[PDB]
RNA sequence: GUGGGCCCCUCCUGGUAAGCAGGACGGGCGAGGCGGGACGAUCCGGACGCCGGGCCAGGGUGCGCCGCCGGGGCCGGAACGGCGUCGGCCG
């Protein structure tokens, strides 16, 4: 017998590969691992990463949060992946270099309108495969109305709201109200 | 088996008492550690030293020159399920540690004492004249003679691999 | 157990020691306590406003609330698998000056000190395990000869 | 390439460097146990005595299995890297290290090792710990691409630290994998060495005890 | 019929297995119980500081 | 899923006691193969993929039944009795 219990922790498990069935996430996937493992570049590391992920984890990014995070290093190219949608409630848009996994069909109307540019995964990989001047940019994870139930509404220290219609007022009228 | 070595050892050294007393001591052991275990067995107790508080400066083996027959008288102290007990035994042999050998093998033997149970307070030479215990003396005779105590003895093992013979044999007397 | 009131269990912890009771002496409130440092608790059982619970007697915490009357102090308290922060509000007869870094803020001065004077060479200033004693010489001039000695009953 | 030039510069100046330290440390090796004897023998001309020096290493055999053990028993072993019922390991003796070896004494055998004994260990059961993995040790191009931060440089260099517990002890010592021993002979495994037992202290006499283990 | 009342006999071993967690590292400096007289002194301080303000 | 547990070592409480009943740190059986304790869920060792070679823990070595020789002694259970035998201490 050997003792391999005590200081040593359980393994883990990560997702080392996207469970999507769409082909051409495989193919982008497959090539941005060739190129870390021929570049030990950590912008080719966290953006391999994102590419595994469960699209609960890949929110979407506005163009105005976009137009608002780009101020003042707006010759750069942000890099997102995941979808770029529109936000009417911005009137004018600024000239940007965007890349993404997939525009909206009234962004890309939008962006192109300014002289901006849509690129691609695949325009990036060709022109820019290590990041060079390039910003990599994500969305808010906790957004999601999911997100906002978690945890025990009904303990002091909570902050959280129930899940149904509660129409009574034992215990929601504050402490001193069971 | 057992072995004489003289350990030498000493509280160590403070600010109220620099240069500590040396105390040195004569053990019978089977080895080095077990002799230099037993020489803080008595330092804890005679002078109240336990090994924390203090060193061992030597473990000196010193052996012994045979080839002659002596007498030793032992004084020692050992413990019982009743109690404890002082007793005086003599025996002859040709030197020291194997003398101790043949005093610990009767001790278990006719007493069921082992090891641990014994103290040791004395171990010395004991001039023919100054012998005490009978059967010591008859030995430290001139021409004593006996017939041979046990000759059975050597009929028997021959017959363990001459496991079958044409005749009984005899024993030679 | 069968009976678990406030106090219960409090037979000696909460008695005075023996010739020390009455008032506590004027030290108690002309002390200066700050905004971060480290104290311990000990209940005095003559002072029964904010007297805290027996489970946080001879424990160590830190201040987190300086009040008009009392002290707002930290502790770290174990429950059946992780721990938690505890906040208890003590006046000022059960709290004392805790020296737990006492000992280090000697260190870090005196490295620091002995820094400065170079000795040339900067001396070694880690903590050392008490290391195994080196060779030297001693005299047997002088030896004691004891050995066992006879059992008296 | 250029690779294949400074390598193969490299191992030839490493190798001329075991060719001085070998002779140097053999030199090293005789004169200790000469310098003691005229100090003994200074001693005898005076009523006086030589204490020489404490042991700076142990090793550390463990000799009972896995069934069974009390918490604080199996965590003091998992820091001495004894995991597995005949294995052994090199050890700092300091009041840090001695008092937790004394809290699982019943467990372990362990005393002072020779010159002899290190060497045939490293040579013979040497495996090193390379990114987590158990890589064998059989030649001085190993011990000079993991550890000449530290000026250990060949085989000789290893040993030397390990017996004089110098200023690298704790590199040099952690970079061996832990010692996979043969089983060992026992008379007593619940009796402690000084009552005729096996287990604690054993002082020189471990040198015997592993070498038919080695 | 009778069953046992009472026993912690494994239950030391249960608290150790996933370690013995520890309070997140925000706990300690909570807000939470400190002097309102003092906690409003420090908004007051940071809203007059230029290298502190936040106000638009 | 579980919320009938039980046993060992040390430490305790009720009871004349119990293979009785109730509590405590650590370990085990439960849910742990293999060897040994003649025989046993828990004792002594040792914790387990399928093989070949070597070394040996615990217990042992007249024949059943794998494996031994040399050397020194002696020859279930209470109060209480013994000029059985060997060895001591005090006078
Ligand atoms: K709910
Ligand atoms: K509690
Ligand atoms: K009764
Ligand atoms: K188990
Ligand atoms: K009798
Ligand atoms: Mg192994
Ligand atoms: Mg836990
Ligand atoms: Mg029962
Ligand atoms: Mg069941
Ligand atoms: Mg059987
Ligand atoms: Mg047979």
């Amino acid at each position: 017998g050997i003792d391999l219990k005590t200081g040593i922790k359980k393994r883990k498990v990560e997702r080392k590969e996207p469970k999507s069935p769409n082909p051409y996430i495989r193919l982008l996937h497959n090539a941005f691992k060739v190129v870390y493992e021929n570049t030990g570049e950590d912008f080719t590391k966290v953006l391999t990463k994102r590419l595994c992920l469960s699209k609960t984890n890949r929110p979407v990014l506005s163009v105005s949060r976009l137009a608002h995070l780009m101020h003042k290093r707006e010759d750069k190219i942000a890099v997102v992946a995941s979808t770029v949608t529109n936000d009417e409630r911005l009137v004018t848009i600024p000239r940007m270099t965007i890349c993404a996994l997939k525009f909206s069909a009234t962004a890309r109307s939008r962006i192109e309108k300014a002289g901006g540019r849509c690129m691609s995964f695949d325009e990036l990989l060709a022109e820019k495969p290590t990041g060079d001047n390039c910003v990599l940019l994500q969305g808010r994870r906790s957004c999601r109305a999911v997100c906002k139930k978690f945890g025990s509404p009904g303990r002091p220290n909570s902050h959280v709201k129930p899940k149904g219609e509660h129409k009574g007022r034992r215990g929601a009228r504050g402490r001193h109200s069971w | 088996m057992m072995q004489k070595y003289i350990v030498y050892g000493r509280r160590l050294p403070s600010e109220k008492f620099p240069e500590p007393e040396v105390f040195r001591m004569t053990i019978y052991a089977p080895n080095e550690i077990v002799a230099k275990s037993r020489f803080w067995y008595h330092l804890k107790s005679l002078k109240k030293i336990k090994r924390t508080h203090g060193e061992i400066l030597d473990c000196q083996h010193i052996e012994e020159n045979g080839d002659f027959v002596k007498n030793f008288g032992v004084l020692l102290r050992y413990r019982s399920r009743v109690g404890q007990h002082n007793m005086y035994r003599e025996v002859r042999e040709t030197t020291s540690a194997r003398a101790m050998d043949k005093v610990y093998s009767e001790m278990a033997g006719q007493c069921r004492a082992r090891y641990h149970d014994i103290q040791i307070i004395n171990v010395k030479e004991v001039a023919d004249e100054d012998v005490r215990r009978e059967k010591v003396a008859m030995f430290t005779q001139k021409g004593v003679r006996f017939p041979h105590p046990c000759p059975y003895v050597h009929v028997k093992r021959a017959a363990r691999t001459a496991r079958f013979q044409d005749r009984a044999p005899h024993v030679p007397q | 157990t069968h009976s678990q009131g406030y106090r219960c269990k409090t037979r000696y912890c909460f008695a005075r020691k023996f010739r020390r009771h009455g008032m506590a002496n004027l030290t108690t409130y002309n002390r200066v306590y700050k905004l971060g440092q480290y104290v311990n608790i000990k209940v005095n059982g003559a002072y029964h406003k904010g007297m805290p619970h027996r489970y946080y007697n001879g424990r160590t915490g830190t201040i987190f609330n300086i009040g008009p009357r009392a002290l707002g102090v930290q502790i770290q308290k174990r429950v059946r698998g992780r721990i938690m922060l505890k906040r208890i509000n003590v006046r000022l007869e059960h709290v004392h000056p805790s020296d737990c870094r006492k000992n280090h803020l000697e260190r870090v001065a005196a490295n620091d000190a002995a820094r400065r004077l170079a000795g040339q060479p900067v001396p070694c200033l880690k903590r050392q395990n008490a290391l195994p004693r080196a060779a030297h010489v001693v005299s047997i001039a002088s030896a004691i000869d004891i050995t066992p000695l006879k059992y008296d009953g | 390439a250029e690779r294949a030039t400074e390598k193969e510069k490299r191992a030839a100046l490493v190798k001329d460097h075991a060719v001085k330290s070998a002779q140097v440390y053999a030199r090293y090796y005789i004169d200790l146990v000469e310098s003691e004897k005229k100090a003994r023998e200074n001693a005898l001309k005076n009523n006086q005595l030589y204490v020489p020096d404490e042991p700076k290493v142990y090793l550390v055999v463990r000799i009972r299995g896995i069934v069974g053990v009390a918490p604080k028993v199996r965590t003091i072993l998992s820091l001495l890297r004894l995991r597995q019922i005949n294995n052994a390991v090199f050890m700092r003796c300091n009041k840090a290290t001695l008092n937790a070896l004394r809290i699982v004494d019943h467990y372990v055998t362990y005393g002072e090792p020779t010159v002899e004994t290190i060497r045939n260990l490293i040579y013979k059961r040497g495996f090193a710990k390379v990114n987590g993995q158990r890589i064998p040790i059989v030649d001085n191009n190993l011990i000079d691409e993991q550890l000449s931060k530290h000026n250990i440089l060949c085989a000789e260099d290893l040993v030397h630290e390990i017996f004089t517990c110098g200023s690298s002890f704790k590199e040099a010592n952690n970079f061996l994998w832990p010692f996979q021993l043969n089983s060992a002979a026992l008379k007593d495994k619940r009796n402690n060495f000084a009552e005729g037992g096996d287990f604690g202290y054993r002082g020189k006499y471990i040198n015997e005890f592993v070498a038919r283990m080695i | 019929a009778k069953l046992k009342n009472h026993t912690s006999k494994n239950q030391n071993r249960k608290d150790h297995r996933n370690g013995i967690k520890k309070p997140k590292k925000s706990a300690y400096t909570s807000h939470k119980g400190m002097c309102p007289k003092y906690l409003r002194n420090l908004r007051r301080s940071r809203a007059n500081d230029p290298r502190q303000s936040l106000r638009p």
